């Protein structure tokens, strides 16, 4: 649970990690976006594309 | 506890916010005196709290 009268949150970074709406009395936990990158594995330009 | 001043640890949380442009340097608590209907032989009056 959060504070009785708290509004937002945060995490290790400056990013927030909480939201409150007593109407829904909701509590959540936040994480960074999935995130992704690409790496290419090529035998060689002169061997095969 | 035995002593009014504590030794444990405890934080605080926000309560309210009243906006007014009035300087504050000294305050005064208010005391309410309950009316006492003493008998004639009591010979007591003047203050009660
Ligand atoms: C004036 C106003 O908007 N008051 C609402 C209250 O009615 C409600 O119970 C609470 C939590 O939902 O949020 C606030
Ligand atoms: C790749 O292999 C072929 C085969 O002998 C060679 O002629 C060529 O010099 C090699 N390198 C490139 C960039 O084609």
């Amino acid at each position: 649970k959060f504070l009785p009268f708290q509004q937002f949150g945060r995490d290790i970074a400056d990013t927030t990690d909480a939201v409150r709406d007593p109407q829904t009395l909701e509590i959540l936990d936040i994480t960074p976006c999935s995130f992704g990158g690409v790496s290419v594995i090529t035998p060689g330009t002169n061997t095969s594309n | 506890l035995v002593r009014d001043l504590p030794q444990g640890f405890s934080a605080l949380e926000p309560l309210v916010d009243l906006p007014i442009g009035i300087n504050i340097t000294r305050f005064q608590t208010l005391l309410a005196l309950h009316r006492s209907y003493l008998t004639p032989g009591d010979s007591s009056s003047g203050w009660t709290a």
